[PDB]
RNA sequence: GCUCGCCGGAAGACCAAGGGUUCCUGUCCAACGUUAAUCGGGGCAGGGUGAGUCGACCCCUAAGGCGAGGCCGAAAGGCGUAGUCGAUGGGAAACAGGUUAAUAUUCCUGUACUUGGUGUUACUGCGAAGGGGGGACGGAGAAGGCUAUGUUGGCCGGGCGACGGUUGUCCCGGUUUAAGCGUGUAGGCUGGUUUUCCAGGCAAAUCCGGAAAAUCAAGGCUGAGGCGUGAUGACGAGGCACUACGGUGCUGAAGCAACAAAUGCCCUGCUUCCAGGAAAAGCCUCUAAGCAUCAGGUAACAUCAAAUCGUACCCCAAACCGACACAGGUGGUCAGGUAGAGAAUACCAAGGCGCUUGAGAGAACUCGGGUGAAGGAACUAGGCAAAAUGGUGCCGUAACUUCGGGAGAAGGCACGCUGAUAUGUAGGUGAGGUCCCUCGCGGAUGGAGCUGAAAUCAGUCGAAGAUACCAGCUGGCUGCAACUGUUUAUUAAAAACACAGCACUGUGCAAACACGAAAGUGGACGUAUACGGUGUGACGCCUGCCCGGUGCCGGGAGGUUAAU
RNA sequence: AGGACCGAACCGACUAAUGUCGAAAAAUUAGCGGAUGACUUGUGGCUGGGGGUGAAAGGCCAAUCAAACCGGGAGAUAGCU
């Protein structure tokens, strides 16, 4: 089975923005930034495990990075996972 | 009128691209003459 | 059969097809095919090596049977059929145990006679048995070199070898070319001469046809330049110099056989 | 925002290739944009790419690459067997509707579908790097059957008119509905089932192939579309509540017929032609050694699984290739109306743009055009350019000819519109009704409705009726090349090159010959009716004399002559 | 049936003018040739420098071709400017 360690290292971080809140509110999916290379079942277990909730299931995507210009030099901030993790009927969350 | 380079992806990377560099013994001094000036993009790879 | 064309358009005009009524209009039997991939004369260095080969419609590889082992088992040709590789039509062949077979067509087979190989088999055109037991004087055709190897001498499709003397283990094989040559008395031949003896009757018409039978055109001496053929170059016709091909050797008339090997078998060269 | 103009087989709507954030919102305009810019593909910031079903990975092979050993080569290395890669090809499954500022066959709703693993019961012999079948295939042509789609009538909703008329055969808008499941037709191919054996399929086989016997005369494979269900649902003209004056929110009528009809589907069909038209796995099937209460196969139900990567945007272009926001280049797919043979062309619909400098004046001169008195090639190197001709039907049509041609030769004549034939005809299509029936997605009748040429006759308007756009200039004599073709990318398209044909010649197969120190390859899985080389260049009539010179071929007496 | 015929897409490049510090290091416009084939096109392979390829022009081989490009011998040599 998936171990804690790794079940830990999966998600980084929640997502902010008028898509995330109005998926949230509207068809009852959170959407989470996660680690590069972790997977779909990966992701649903670790956010029932961390969570103590019930998921449906989890569509993920890779974000792609962003060029940017800091004076003359040009760099990539990076490219990261987005996962929508669609939460079964009824469950709430903080 | 129909310019010179029409790009490829699949034809450049096998022409140009990095293991085609190191399969032959010449290729492998194309990457040790690149090596040695310094070159940041060694081959046309990504 | 020899049949002109009506001139309704020029190209059409100077062409003769060559048709078989008892032919087969349909699909050859499937497990005697093989792919055929064209080179276009070019060797596995990737240069050309003969030119004037290249293009022409897509062949499949008919399997013939040449070496003919089938020994004793009477045959009934079931079928007639056309043949891209080469000029001689074949015959599609069902053994008595059920076991099918192509092989070259004897002129006088059509729909339904009946073969039999091997040393046994009766002296009638298209059955095989070895030179030590067809009378002398006959005509053969697909004769072996080697015991046992394959048709190789006169399987074209106009073509016969006429057995003239049998001295010991070697029989004098007057050739198609006019050669006599001894080829070992133990090798294979199939009586009566080869199916399309017209073959050597059509007339090709137009470029197109050559070029659907995939060869090339052949830009002749006296047009390139003095870089690419010896005889090239010259302000208009100029042609002051012995032929010779474009490697710089003669061409009209010089000798060129030089394999020893083998000049005890040559009886007498044609002339 | 209203008018105007341009595109509309594109300058519209989707992609591949390729770029890489150019996409969307907010803010800014110093630079960038050929001008100003409050705007932008510019600067900064934030957001945006959701898949069991799409594509990739994957399974499979072509050309080809690499290639254990191997063979070969001063070394580097060259080729190649077993193998292993390589999609531009073969292989499982999803559609409709809604929704975002930006994603959707990916999210939401509704209804599906395939392939494994696992489980529980019922019967069963399963079993492969092996055998067999299948997959599996060309060009052209021909109709038939349909569909996408379109036109009209009907129905439903709205209208009844800025200026004469418009409750009527009047006007505008709509009239939509998928996968799947079920029935499974037009058409296409094939005679079925059983028994007995056979040297074939490098072993076996119950499979395939072969040979004999009975045997009923039909079964089966395949297949578009239609029709049901999907769907008393979604959608749907509009009305009304709402305004952040963005567009939101809420209900919601009709939703059918007839006809025309693809370049699309049946159709990897059928006919015919020679130039004779990939391979491999998935699939079905056979067993071998082997395991044989088991394992495995099949059916049923439940169950788990479908990972990973791409998904924004542009994509005939301001984002790709061209140094540029460049009059260039670039593969696939979709295909409305009226007129027309048509994807031509004119005008248009949806949809998208007015080409990132303007405003005046209305000289010469240049560019792209319009027209022209009288003459009509007098111009000139030369009718260069321009002008002209131009369509369908019929009439007629010379020399010469290889008997096909020449020929669309030349030359004319008719063409609009309205009525009548005929309240729209011949035609095509075909309901209802009736009849038989192996009752159906059937057949014979039957003709309503619909569609609809072309012609004749009468009238009529104009200067002119193929009115625009589109759309052969014609004839006579002659050179050269037979011809269609190919060629100097970027000053030469020709009489040059090629050509079918012709002839000479080499080559007997481990072929001549070419590529290569060599192995090995091409020639060729061909074999003298074959291949290589060289000249000539369809066809018709032809092809004369010269072997001294040079090459070639043959000959060996003699003379000369190398290494040894 | 056809290297048949007329003619769009597609392919080409005969003539003319414009352009020739161009809109473009070869294009535009008005005409023109082929348009079921010796056709055209996409993808991916293969052939290489005295070598490839060539329906033959000494053309083509990355805007370069009677011997490519790059690096080196190399500061070749220059009785010439
Ligand atoms: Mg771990
Ligand atoms: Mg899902
Ligand atoms: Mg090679
Ligand atoms: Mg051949
Ligand atoms: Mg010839
Ligand atoms: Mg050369
Ligand atoms: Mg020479
Ligand atoms: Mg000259
Ligand atoms: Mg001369
Ligand atoms: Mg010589
Ligand atoms: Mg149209
Ligand atoms: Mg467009
Ligand atoms: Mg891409
Ligand atoms: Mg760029
Ligand atoms: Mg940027
Ligand atoms: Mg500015
Ligand atoms: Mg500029
Ligand atoms: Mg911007
Ligand atoms: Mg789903
Ligand atoms: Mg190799
Ligand atoms: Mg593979
Ligand atoms: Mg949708
Ligand atoms: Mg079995
Ligand atoms: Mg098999
Ligand atoms: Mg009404
Ligand atoms: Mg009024
Ligand atoms: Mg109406
Ligand atoms: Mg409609
Ligand atoms: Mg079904
Ligand atoms: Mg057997
Ligand atoms: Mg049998
Ligand atoms: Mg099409
Ligand atoms: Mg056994
Ligand atoms: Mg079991
Ligand atoms: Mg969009
Ligand atoms: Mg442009
Ligand atoms: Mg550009
Ligand atoms: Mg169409
Ligand atoms: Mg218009
Ligand atoms: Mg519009
Ligand atoms: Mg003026
Ligand atoms: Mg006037
Ligand atoms: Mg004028
Ligand atoms: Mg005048
Ligand atoms: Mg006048
Ligand atoms: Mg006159
Ligand atoms: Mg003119
Ligand atoms: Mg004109
Ligand atoms: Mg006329
Ligand atoms: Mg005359
Ligand atoms: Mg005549
Ligand atoms: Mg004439
Ligand atoms: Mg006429
Ligand atoms: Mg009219
Ligand atoms: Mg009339
Ligand atoms: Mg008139
Ligand atoms: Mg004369
Ligand atoms: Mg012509
Ligand atoms: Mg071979
Ligand atoms: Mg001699
Ligand atoms: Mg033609
Ligand atoms: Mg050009
Ligand atoms: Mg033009
Ligand atoms: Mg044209
Ligand atoms: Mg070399
Ligand atoms: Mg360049
Ligand atoms: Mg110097
Ligand atoms: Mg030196």
């Amino acid at each position: 089975m998936i171990r804690e360690e790794r079940l830990l290292k999966v998600l980084r971080a929640p997502h902010v923005s008028e898509k995330a809140s109005t998926a949230m509110e509207k068809s009852n999916t959170i959407v989470l930034k996660v680690a590069k290379d972790a997977t779909k079942a990966e992701i649903k277990a670790a956010v029932q495990k961390l969570f103590e909730v019930e998921v449906e299931v989890v569509n993920t995507l890779v974000v792609k990075g962003k060029v940017k210009r800091h004076g003359q030099r040009i760099g990539r901030r990076s490219d990261w996972k987005k996962a929508y993790v669609t939460l079964k009927e009824g469950q709430n969350l903080d | 009128m129909k310019r010179t380079f029409q790009p490829s992806v699949l034809k450049r990377n096998r022409s140009h691209g990095f293991r085609a560099r190191m399969a032959t013994k010449n290729g492998r001094q194309v990457l040790a003459r690149r090596r040695a000036k310094g070159r940041a993009r060694l081959t046309v790879s990504k | 059969a020899v049949v002109k064309c009506k001139p309704t358009s020029p190209g059409r005009r100077h062409v003769v097809k060559v048709v078989n009524p008892e032919l087969h209009k349909g699909k050859p039997f499937a497990p005697l095919l093989e792919k055929n991939s064209k080179s276009g004369g070019r060797n596995n260095n990737g240069r050309i090596t003969t030119r004037h080969i290249g293009g022409g419609h897509k062949q499949a590889y008919r399997i013939v049977d040449f070496k003919r082992n089938k020994d004793g088992i009477p045959a009934v040709v079931e079928r007639l059929e056309y043949d891209p590789n080469r000029s001689a039509n074949i015959a599609l062949v069902l053994y008595k145990d059920g076991e099918r077979r192509y092989i070259l067509a004897p002129k006088g087979l059509k729909a339904g006679d009946q073969i039999q190989s091997g040393v046994d088999a009766a002296i009638k055109p298209g059955n095989t048995l070895p030179m030590r037991n067809i009378p002398v004087g006959s005509t053969v055709h697909n004769v072996e070199m080697k015991p046992g190897k394959g048709g190789q001498l006169a399987r074209s499709a106009g073509t016969y070898v006429q057995i003239v003397a049998r001295d010991g283990a070697y029989v004098t094989l007057r050739l198609r070319s006019g050669e006599m040559r001894k080829v070992e008395a133990d090798c294979r031949a199939t009586l009566g001469e080869v199916g399309n003896a017209e073959h050597m009757l059509r007339v090709l018409g137009k470029a197109g046809a050559a070029r659907w039978r995939g060869v090339r055109p052949t830009v002749r001496g006296t047009a390139m330049n003095p870089v690419d053929h010896p005889h090239g170059g010259g302000e208009g016709r100029n042609f002051g110099k012995h032929p010779v091909t474009p490697w710089g050797v003669q061409t009209k008339g010089k000798k060129t056989r030089s394999n020893k090997r083998t000049d005890k078998f040559i009886v007498r060269r044609r002339s």
